[PDB]
RNA sequence: GUGUUUUCCCCUUGGC
């Protein structure tokens, strides 16, 4: 189902896999 | 200086401003000289000031409004002319440097 | 002597302009002997004052009672005759203005003595001959008391 | 016939003091009574007081002419 | 030369630092840290004085 | 023209701390007694460390560092003890110090941590607070590190350095409820009560006392462990009452020899 | 690194008087006591007991500089009072405040202790 | 001078029991290179000794 | 781990009402 | 500190000179006011507000700018439960005299930071050091043990004052003394 | 999404996943000119009257606009723009643990503090800065006050005391290279 | 690096509670309840354990020698 | 031998821009390791504490050192030749702290006053008879204060906050608010001090301490100012906090309101706009009279705020006390941290539209709505949005790159000037000739 | 380095914290920082005021 | 600007005209209008800001720039034209060309 | 005739300068080049680029 | 008893 807002967790745990993902220098 | 009391007749004779602020337009002196064009020009350099100086000092405001005695009336003047002696130019005076 | 100017009061009001000090109040006061007008600043917090509430004024040259003039520095140790030691709150000050409606032919009807103790402003107002008393720049004590009628 | 300002002005008082200060540091005969003090500016600086400061002043005018002034004729200022 | 070594020049006796407030000094005093004036030296002619 | 009689209530005292009330007294009294407490009451730390072998992570000076905050039971000791600035002998003495050592090595693969427990005393009464829970940790060794070193502690006040001031907090609080209005509430109802408020919970702040002075002083003075916590105190007392009577005495000699 | 020594604020050097009493010029019966080597802890006290003399017109004390160990305390007394013995009976009394206070706070404590 | 270069022990005064190496000696007063303070002290040559 | 169940059930007291307060100590725009 | 406020030490006092709570809180760090309301850096006083409520709190505040879940009077309603004034305020007893301070003063846990900036990697001094080989100047910088420059601007401020002897000395006497 | 990514590791669902679920989407300037972009649901796509109700995006968290040493800054939005600047410029200054094999490295100049501390009030994105691990700074007791005013023109007093005990105490080190 | 013997701001020693707090919060003791139980009332101390970063723990993951 | 306590020196911030950023000082040796210098100070200098470095000469010969002791002691550079008046005033918190000592409800009893008297150093060692007399004595603010000014010195001015409307009625001579302030025979009669009559301002009290007494005389008023000042705001403090910042609740229902009617004006306006109903301003285009509306309006919005806003501080507010004073900050901060930030130029102009026709992917093509271009609505206590704190973060960009650009062309302005007139000066003749000896002026400055 | 654990890189003596990203070139760690240019192979209309020409197609 | 074309207009004031442009009143008023012109715009954008220059260090601002007669310009372009010497020029700019 | 600076030895100072020396871009567009333009925030680095972090100084 | 020496250009970064 949908986020019912209470969305501020989900939105760090995106974010947070992202940053699993793609470490702070991955551009370089 | 001298506790005025603006509420008491004062004993500053009006001729006495009007000779005394005469005598001292001769005192400040900013082109020296006697000569018609240094006259002139020391006229000029100090026509403002001579301007306030004789409409601050008058017979009537020194009566009417600043009571000032004879003491105190001699006290300024001096004062005046001390003041405006510290005032000239002082030769020498990098003054384009000021400008800048 | 050095009583420059004595009579009965009352406090007609109080912070008329709203209250612009928290220690400090403007009191507005009547005389009643002679219809004078009082605006005094008391330090309200060791004094405090209401509407309506009569006090003797007695503005002095000087607080001793035989009158010699003090130097005006603050000594304590004084077994003196002091006038003070019958007030309530005494303030000490600087006369400095004395308005009035002089004309350019006829003198002031009435003066406004203007005092400030050290900066708590008072303006004393009413027929000239009970502010004769008052000349700009002369120290002056205020020596005020409350009448509990 | 001086035609210059009889005052002394700062530029001249600055450089009277220090070079006054200058020769009293090189031990020269003071011209005031020293009350017991020991720095050639100070006693440079008395000396000005009681104009007895022997320097005189070549001022130069634009025209390339001179005036010369004693250090007791013209009106130390401050 | 003109400029970088004439009209302006690197000097001897001179120091510089971080300032930091001291409002217990005259506006006219520099408190200056005691390695800077046991460096910084002033020629003082001898005299019986 | 004289003394006040001050007077004394302890409302808790623990081994770590009192909580005492003097009256009568006077502000600037009180202040200066709650100033001895913080920096001129003297305890024994560490202050002199010879390091003969430091392999730890942290070098020299952060151990040493360490050693310094480390407090020590000097609750009698001292006042027995000089200043070692003011002891004659060429090196550190018994009568002057007390010697330390600390000898550590990690022959083993569990982390070791050095504490306190680990600086061994010279003597048995000036032993780190946490010997006499937890001691303090002033390393963590890997494997086939080692700390040796050497230390000496000295009696000094905690004016000199920090180590040597023997509070934690010395809490100081008088008029609980602001009736001399020294400090003036913009909006005196949104400051909670004083733990010695005597109010009630209906006004905010007691009336103002125009006559009135400063005259209970509330203390806690919280030990750091280096002495016992009454013990700050009448050191204290003792300290200021001393340094009056050393400048009472530079007095004395001063007029009569003028 | 051009940082003083700790010691420096308790400390005297060799030479340096503790107090240094000097009449001052400006009013009668008034002195300037110059204590090196003390702050605010032995300078306030003084001068607060100074205040319950009614004999002293006027004391006071201060620090010129915060990083010099220097107080300065002002004491003027009327004509029949020294200030040298305002200053004595001021560290005489508070001496007397300070040991009454200890015994004091002796006796409490151990009367803390089962009361 | 004799004694600089030497690692020395301050053993009277304020600094006593601080080491450090004498980068240079008068005969009235070394200076002492103080091992913990960064800083260098003037210190009279017999408030020193020799480690 | 602990925290995330510190989270998930601060997460349910969101839902707790007048949590807020009338005297704008933030806003946030609604435009059109 | 995290606010873009800079600021050398102007002066250390020791605990007992620095003001002190009810408990003996002295601060850690006394900055002025007057940094404040020009700069309106508001972010500084609430992080020092919910840094007081983190400390009490016992847990890390959220800083994160943009949630409307934090607000400064959510965080006042905090930290008046710890029973401290709701906006960060407190009496404070000067250290001096141990009067209270009239005005309370708001303290709190602020995140600080030391810069490279250190004063000793910065105090240069010179009287006569090494000397540059082309022109005879002092070499620049304190790492060379140069000399200051008594640049352009310093000559024309100069002139201003009219201080020619001082001029000739920093241009000449004091630089490159030569025949 | 949230819960296969919540035990992500335990399950190794990855972003990998929210983008190969065509759930996020990688972005750029260019076709950033014609997304329409909510800033985040419950604010924006809500049954509010709608602004526009044709929102294509939504922004992750609106604080992943800000780098690296602003996102350190709690509150930025409650400070002065230029304040941020100059936080984003003093915090390369701010000396901490810049790496933790700074006892291999022989850089010509590091600074390490003694005890740099964790921030008592963090963004959230500095938990991915790793700043709470190589923190720079120290929790500190800042009182606001004038006091004595040696702390007036943009200047601190400090706690000489708790420099006593290692307050912002560093090291620093300086190697020289010679072969 | 390591705890801190002294918290900077009073004074107490706070040197010998870190692997304390630690305990406790494997006790699962809430963050607070930690200090709590610590006996940390200040806020200047509680400060000290909850923003110390123990980081002597990753500088002994290096090996001098084993 | 070594400097030492006493040595003259000439001291520098290395922007030299005017005569007074190279005065004379004494030396004081101190122990830690900074220049140290008093605070009256930092403006001529342009100097602050930030970690500012400034530059010491020491003058090498008893002949500069004169000249500098005569020319360029700090005391001699008060009054500046290039706007004849001061360039050294009471600054930061001495000016807060001076401002609250001289309100009239400021009682010190003698323990207070014989403490601050010994931080005065020309006080002639005679205790002033309080102003209040009888219940304890009580002496007052500016009672101290009339022993700091030197001489007998006179002036008049108006406090900050002095209403407009207080010199036409009654109570002119006696003012309720205790602003006009008097002094008279150096005896501060009435009247709170604030930037207005111990800063730089022309005929400000230390300029007329300055003309009237010496620069000696004026040294040693700065320095009592600070002095005394300063040890008082031991007793009173001066803090700044959060309770600074917030404001009441109804003010924050009359900003918000104030607010919500400009945003309803804004879209008024720009329905008006869209139905090309609103006939262009004279000389404007119809899009530069719709900016000017909308400028008007945003402006009219954020100065009623404002004024709300600065209608609630208590006079305990610390921003009040700040701003009052003119010791730091404006009524345009307290403004935008308790109120309203208001709009984000770039430009001078509303944020532009970098992407097509909108500013940020989050508003609709073409929304010249107030948010929607700059106008941050929220205030610094609220916090920013992102966007608005986006568009603030782009105007406060060009605050920086101004900065930036200033400093170069500006000084080469700088030093063309000086070259073309460096050897300009004033002769013994008294007229002021050039190098070559052109005649500029006849005297100087006619 | 790479997909190396932490375990190893504290044995290479290196940061587990460390982003990499950097070259050592004769031991200094050396960055090569993102230029920014104008996008090719994409046509941009200019007005280039002081020049003879009205508009001005780049590629 | 067109200065002397507009003041000849009819019911133009010939008299209060102005022209925002030194060089512009130089051509049509002569060097000493300039001076005041000049002396003018310069106080406009000093004390726009609300600044406030004493006005000698205006009026010698403008009297070097107006002393010869023409707008000397200051600039290497307008001060080294000025027959100064070189030593003087040389310092400024154009530093061995004038040498 | 090259482009200079492109690499520039990392910045150890602190973890956040070499994480966001890392992570720094360039604008090769000349200082000393008088351009606000190139210099401002323009609404397009949204998401993209730091609106804070910026040197204060020429750059 | 012998004692103060001794590099530069260029680029980058940073301070007010
Ligand atoms: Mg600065
Ligand atoms: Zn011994
Ligand atoms: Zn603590």
């Amino acid at each position: 189902e949908i986020t019912p807002d209470l969305w501020q967790e989900a939105c760090w745990i995106v974010i947070s896999s992202y940053f699993d993902e793609k470490g702070l220098v991955r551009q370089q | 200086i001298f506790h005025i009391n603006p509420r008491l007749p004062s004993d500053l004779h009006p001729i006495k401003v009007v000779e005394g602020v005469k005598e001292l337009s001769k005192k400040l002196v900013i082109v020296n000289g006697d000569d018609p064009l240094s006259r002139q020009a020391q006229e000029n350099a100090t026509l403002l000031f001579n301007i306030h100086l004789r409409s601050t000092l008058c017979s009537r405001r020194m009566a009417e409004e600043f009571r000032l005695s004879g003491e105190a009336f001699d006290w300024l003047l001096g004062e005046i002319e001390s003041k405006f002696n510290q005032a000239i130019a002082h030769p020498g005076e990098m003054v384009g440097a000021l400008a800048a | 002597a050095g009583i420059l100017f004595e009579d009965i009061f009352d406090v007609k009001d109080i912070d008329p302009e709203g209250k612009k000090f928290d220690r400090v109040s403007r009191l507005h006061c009547e005389s009643e002997s002679f219809k004078m007008d009082l605006i005094l600043d008391v330090n309200i917090q060791i004094y405090p004052v209401d509407l309506g509430d009569k006090f003797r004024l007695v503005i002095a040259s000087t607080l001793y009672e035989d009158g010699t003039l003090d130097d005006g520095e603050y000594n304590p140790t004084d077994d003196r005759p002091s006038r003070a030691d019958q007030f309530e709150y005494v303030m000490y000050g600087k006369v400095y203005r004395i308005e009035g409606d002089e004309t350019s032919t006829e003198a002031a009807t009435r003066l406004s003595a203007y005092v400030s103790y050290g900066g708590l402003l008072m303006r004393l107002q009413g027929d000239a001959n009970n502010l004769h008393g008052f000349e700009v720049d002369s120290r002056v004590y205020l020596l005020m008391k409350k009448l509990a009628f | 016939k001086r035609i210059t300002t009889p005052y002394m002005t700062k530029y001249e008082r600055a450089r009277v003091l220090g070079t006054r200060a200058l020769q009293i540091a090189m031990c020269a005969p003071v011209m005031v009574e020293l009350e017991g003090e020991t720095d050639p500016l100070l006693i440079a600086m008395k000396e000005l007081k009681a104009r007895k400061i022997p320097i005189i002043i070549r001022r130069y005018l634009p025209d390339g002419s001179y005036e010369d002034w004693g250090v007791d004729e013209l009106i130390i200022s401050d | 030369r003109v400029r970088g070594n004439l009209m302006g020049k690197r000097v001897d006796f001179s120091a510089r630092t971080v300032i930091t407030p001291d409002p217990n000094l005259s506006i006219d005093q520099v408190g200056v840290p005691r390695s800077i004036a046991a460096n910084m030296t002033f020629a003082e002619i001898v005299t019986p004085f | 023209p004289y003394a006040n009689q001050p007077t004394v209530r302890i409302t808790e005292l623990t081994d770590e701390n009192v909580k005492f009330i003097i009256e009568n007294t006077d502000l600037a009294v009180a202040n200066s007694i709650r100033r001895v407490f913080i920096a001129e009451v003297p305890i024994i730390a560490i202050d002199w460390v010879q390091i003969d072998a430091n392999s730890s992570v942290l070098h020299d000076e952060f151990i040493a560092h360490r050693l310094g905050l480390i407090p020590l039971t000097s609750d009698d000791i001292v006042d027995k003890l000089q200043y070692s600035r003011d002891c004659t002998c060429e090196e550190f003495c018994p009568e002057c110090s007390v010697e330390f050592t600390l000898d550590v090595r990690c022959n083993e693969d569990q982390t070791r941590h050095v504490t306190s427990r680990d600086l061994i005393s010279n003597s048995p009464r000036v032993i780190p607070v946490t010997s006499r829970q937890d001691d303090i940790l002033i390393v963590k060794l890997r494997k086939g590190q080692e700390l040796r070193l050497r230390a000496y502690a000295k009696k000094g006040f905690g004016k000199e350095h920090a180590k040597w001031n023997p509070t934690a907090g010395v809490a100081f609080e008088y008029d609980p409820d602001n009736a001399l209005r020294h400090t003036v509430y913009p909006k005196p109802e949104e400051w909670p009560k004083s733990e010695y408020s005597e109010l009630d919970e209906d006004e905010s702040q007691a009336p103002y006392d125009p006559n009135g002075k400063p005259e209970r002083f509330y203390y806690n003075v919280e030990s750091c462990g280096s002495l016992r916590p009454e013990t700050i105190v009448l050191s204290a007392l003792s300290g200021l009452k001393k340094k009056l009577s050393d400048l009472q005495t530079q007095l004395s000699h001063e007029i009569q020899s003028d | 690194m051009n940082a003083p020594p700790a010691f420096e604020s308790f400390l005297l050097f060799e030479g340096e008087k503790k107090i240094t009493i000097n009449k001052d010029t400006k009013v009668p019966n008034a002195c300037l006591f110059t204590i090196n080597k003390e702050d605010h802890t032995l300078g306030n006290i003084i001068k607060s007991q100074l205040l319950k003399d009614p004999q002293v017109l006027f004391a006071g004390y201060k620090v010129p500089h915060p990083l010099e160990h220097k107080i300065i305390i002002r004491v003027q007394t009327t004509p029949d009072y020294s200030p040298q013995e305002a200053f004595t009976n001021a560290i005489t009394d508070l001496i007397s405040e300070l040991s009454l206070l200890e015994e004091r706070f002796r006796v409490a404590i151990k009367d803390k202790q089962e009361g | 001078n004799e004694l600089i270069g030497q690692t020395v022990r301050i053993s009277q005064g304020p600094y006593k029991g601080y080491i450090g190496v004498v980068k240079d000696a008068t005969e009235s007063t070394a200076r002492v290179e103080l091992h913990s303070t960064c800083q260098t002290i003037s210190v009279d040559r017999q408030r020193l000794t020799t480690v | 781990e602990w925290n995330i169940v510190e989270s998930e059930k601060a997460l349910v007291a969101e839902s707790h009402n007048m949590k807020n307060q009338q005297m704008d100590p933030f806003t946030r725009r609604q435009c059109k | 500190s995290r606010h873009g406020q800079k600021g050398t030490c102007g002066i250390q006092y020791r605990q007992e000179d620095m003001p002190f709570t009810c408990e003996g809180i002295t601060p850690d760090i006394i900055i002025n006011p007057h940094a404040i309301p020009s700069r309106m850096t508001i972010g500084h006083l609430i992080e020092c507000l919910q840094g007081k409520v983190s400390a009490n709190k016992g847990e890390i505040g959220d800083a994160t700018p943009f949630n409307d879940a934090v607000n400064v009077q959510k965080i006042s309603n905090l930290l008046s439960d710890y029973g401290y004034h709701l906006r960060g305020n407190e009496v404070l007893y000067n250290g001096f005299t141990g009067r209270k301070i009239t005005s309370q003063i708001f303290i709190g846990p602020t995140y600080y930071q030391r810069l490279k900036h250190m004063v000793d990697d910065k105090i240069h001094s010179r009287a006569r050091g090494p000397i540059q080989i082309l022109n005879r100047q002092p070499m620049e910088g304190r790492s060379r043990d140069g000399g200051l420059r008594f640049g352009e601007m310093e000559r024309d401020c100069q002139i201003a004052h009219g201080a020619a002897q001082f001029l000739r000395e920093r241009l000449f006497e004091a630089s490159d003394p030569y025949q | 999404h949230i819960d296969q990514l919540k035990e992500r590791e335990y399950n190794n669902y990855s972003w990998q996943d929210l983008v190969a679920s065509g759930v996020v989407e990688y972005i750029d300037t260019l076709e950033e000119e014609t997304v329409m972009l909510a800033m985040t649901p419950d604010d924006l796509q809500e049954k509010e009257v709608a602004y526009c109700s044709t929102y294509t995006h939504c922004e992750i968290h609106p604080s992943m606009i800000l780098g690296v040493c602003a996102s350190i800054i709690p509150f930025p939005d409650h400070n002065q723009s230029p304040r941020n600047t100059y936080q984003s410029a003093m915090g390369k200054q701010a000396m901490g643990v810049y790496i933790t094999n700074f006892h291999v490295r022989m850089d010509t100049l590091a600074h390490v503090l003694y005890y740099p501390q964790k921030p008592l009030v963090t963004t959230r994105s500095m938990e991915y800065l790793r700043f709470r691990e190589l923190p720079a700074g120290i929790n500190s007791i800042v009182a606001i006050a004038s006091y004595t005013g040696y702390n007036q023109e943009d200047s601190v007093i400090m706690n000489r005391s708790a420099v006593d005990r290692g307050f912002f105490r560093s090291v620093f080190y300086r190697s020289y290279k010679e072969q | 690096m390591i705890i801190p013997v002294r918290c900077f701001t009073c004074g107490k020693i706070v040197g010998n509670k870190w692997e304390a707090y630690l305990g406790l919060l494997q006790a699962e003791y809430t963050e607070g309840d930690a200090l709590d139980a610590l006996g940390l009332k200040r806020y200047c101390c509680r400060r000290m354990l909850l923003a110390h970063v123990d980081l002597i723990e990753k500088l002994l993951n290096y090996a001098p020698l084993e | 031998r070594h400097m030492c306590d006493g040595d003259i020196v000439i001291f520098n911030r290395q922007p030299t821009l005017h005569k007074m950023s190279m005065m004379g000082h004494r030396v004081r040796i101190l122990p830690w390791s900074t220049f140290r210098l008093n605070l009256s100070v930092t403006t001529p200098y342009n100097a602050d504490f930030d970690g500012d470095e400034m530059n010491l000469h020491l003058p090498q010969s008893l002949e500069t050192r004169a000249e500098i002791q005569e020319l360029a002691m700090v005391p001699r550079m008060i009054v500046t030749p290039q706007s004849n008046r001061p360039v050294m005033g009471i600054v930061q918190d001495t000016l807060t702290a001076v401002r609250k000592f001289t309100k009239r409800d400021v009682f010190l009893e003698r323990g207070e006053v014989m403490n601050l008297l010994m931080f005065l150093s020309t006080w002639d060692g005679k205790v002033p008879q309080p102003a209040i007399l009888k219940p304890r004595p009580l002496w007052t603010g500016k009672q101290i204060f009339s022993l700091i000014i030197p001489g007998h010195i006179n002036c008049i001015r108006t406090h900050s906050t002095h209403p407009d409307d207080e010199d036409s009625g009654p109570y002119k001579h006696i003012s309720p608010g205790d602003t006009k302030v008097v002094v008279e025979n150096g005896e501060l009669i009435m009247g709170i001090l604030c930037k207005k009559s111990l800063g730089t301002s022309a005929g400000s009290l230390v300029h007329i301490s300055y003309l009237e007494m010496g620069h000696d005389i004026t040294r040693l008023f700065y320095s009592n100012i600070q002095t005394v000042i300063n040890n008082w705001l031991l007793i009173e403090g001066h803090t700044i906090g959060i309770g600074d910042s917030i404001a009441d609740s109804k003010t924050y229902q009359d900003i918000q309101n104030t607010i919500k009617k400009a945003k309803q004006d804004v879209i008024e306006v720009i329905e008006k706009a869209h139905n090309n109903e609103l006939e262009p301003t004279p000389g404007n285009t119809l899009r530069q009279t719709f900016e000017n509306q909308v400028n008007r309006i945003l402006n009219d919005a954020r100065d009623k705020t404002g004024s709300s806003a600065q209608k609630s501080l208590s006079e305990y507010n610390n921003f009040k006390s700040m701003v009052v004073s003119g010791a730091k900050g404006s009524k345009i901060n307290i403004s935008q941290v308790i109120a309203v930030v208001g709009q984000q130029n770039v430009e001078g102009k509303r944020i532009p539209f970098g992407f097509k026709h909108r500013t940020l992917p989050h508003f609709i093509k073409d929304d010249y709505g107030p948010e929607s271009r700059g106008f941050v609505e929220n205030s610094y206590l609220a916090g920013l949005t992102p966007t608005e704190f986006f568009f603030h973060a782009m105007g406060g960009r060009e605050g920086l790159i101004d900065t930036a650009v200033k400093t170069a062309e500006t000084g080469y302005i700088q030093r063309r000037l000086i070259k073309s007139m460096e050897s300009v000066m004033v002769k013994y003749d008294a007229t002021v000739r050039n190098s070559i000896n052109q005649v500029v002026q006849l005297r100087y400055g006619e | 380095l790479n997909g190396l654990t932490d375990r190893d890189l504290c044995e290479l003596n290196e940061c587990p914290l460390d982003p990499g990203g950097y070259f050592i070139i004769n031991g200094s760690e050396k960055v090569l920082i993102a230029q920014e240019k104008m996008a090719t192979n994409t046509v941009y209309v200019f007005a280039k005021k002081d020049s003879k020409y009205a508009y001005t197609g780049e590629c | 600007v067109s200065l002397m074309r507009v003041l000849s207009e009819k019911d133009v004031d010939p008299v209060r005209t102005t022209s925002n442009d030194i060089v512009e009143i130089f051509t049509v008023l002569g060097i000493e209008a300039v001076r005041k012109a000049l002396e003018r715009e310069l106080y406009h954008v000093i004390s726009f800001d609300g600044s406030y220059v004493n006005y000698r260090h205006l009026a010698l601002l403008c009297d070097t720039m107006t002393c010869r007669g023409h707008l000397m310009a200051i600039t290497r372009h307008g001060v080294n034209r000025q027959d100064t010497g070189p030593l003087m020029k040389c310092s400024f700019e154009e530093t061995v060309d004038v040498l | 005739q090259a482009r200079a600076g492109v690499s520039q030895v990392l910045n150890r100072l602190t973890f956040a300068s070499t994480l966001s020396h890392l992570r720094r871009l360039n604008s090769p567009i000349g200082r000393d080049g008088k351009l606000a333009k190139p210099r401002q925030l323009h609404n397009t680095l949204w998401g993209m680029v730091c609106p804070a972090e910026t040197p204060e100084g020429h750059a």
